[PDB]
């Protein structure tokens, strides 16, 4: 997160850590059992790390959790990364309150605030990856300016957010993590051209799109 | 482009500098260092 501000412990309870050795990707928590995450966040040997603010210091209280199965969206497009969504499942499942998001029953609109979470990292110009987890309030971009910052680019399966303007944004090692908006998840961390960037915003997952389809993975797996 | 993945894969680049993934290790050598290459995964040695 470029451009953010410090979280707080505990204050993004279902920003999850995707690790395999390092962190590498964020997720959602949206049920104890369940993270959503962007599809290219995919590992084998996932390890879900719960209840995490500094991710470099073990606090002790923090649930480190094997992905049990990561199943990717199966229209995830590597190339487009359309339908960058993937749904991971915990060995066990994380003892909450750590709590999950609530997905969306609606779809959010241009303009509104959300709220962006992430250990990627803080810089444009250089590297500076954070301990601590970092939060960014951005509003979701109008349909139009997202394309026209991302011509050809932009599905209906993604939404940008942050400032055309530059300056605050998701960034590498972000990816997977939440967009909450209004109490839901409407976004994950995609992608987007550098981090920052003048009239770059960052792309994410338009999750309201996939709430049938997580609702019968989780069902049924 | 040079439209990457928001990913943390930490790769070494032949300019000895640590790409945050080889997407933006490309994305360097794309822009200003065409004989940019991938030497290893993780961070380079400084
Ligand atoms: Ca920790």
């Amino acid at each position: 997160i470029v451009g953010g501000y410090t979280c707080g412990a505990n204050t993004v309870p279902y920003q999850v850590s995707l690790n395999s050795g390092y962190h590498f990707c964020g997720g959602s928590l949206i049920n104890s059992q369940w993270v959503v995450s962007a599809a290219h966040c995919y590992k084998s040997g996932i390890q879900v790390r719960l209840g995490e603010d500094n991710i470099n210091v073990v606090e002790g209280n923090e649930q480190f959790i094997s992905a049990s199965k990561s199943i990717v969206h199966p229209s995830y497009n590597s190339n487009t990364l359309n339908n960058d969504i993937m749904l991971i499942k915990l060995k066990s499942a994380a003892s909450l309150n750590v709590a999950s998001i609530s997905l969306p029953t609606s779809c959010a609109s241009a303009g509104t605030q959300c709220l962006i979470s992430g250990w990627g990292n803080t810089k444009s110009s250089g590297t500076s990856y954070p301990d601590v987890l970092k939060c960014l309030k951005a509003p979701i971009l109008s349909d139009s300016s997202c394309k026209s910052a991302y011509p050809g680019q932009i599905t209906s399966n993604m939404f940008c957010a942050g400032y055309l303007e530059g300056g605050k944004d998701s960034c590498q090692g972000d990816s997977g993590g939440p967009v909450v908006c209004s109490g839901k998840l409407q976004g994950i961390v995609s992608w987007g051209s550098g981090c920052a960037q003048k009239n770059k915003p960052g792309v994410y997952t338009k999750v309201c799109n996939y709430v049938s389809w997580i609702k019968q993975t989780i069902a049924s797996n | 482009d040079c439209a990457c993945p928001r990913v943390l894969h930490r790769v070494c680049g032949s300019d000895g500098n640590t790409y945050s993934n080889p997407c933006t290790l490309d994305c360097a050598k794309h822009e200003g260092k065409p004989d940019l290459v991938q030497v290893h995964e993780g961070p380079c040695d400084p």
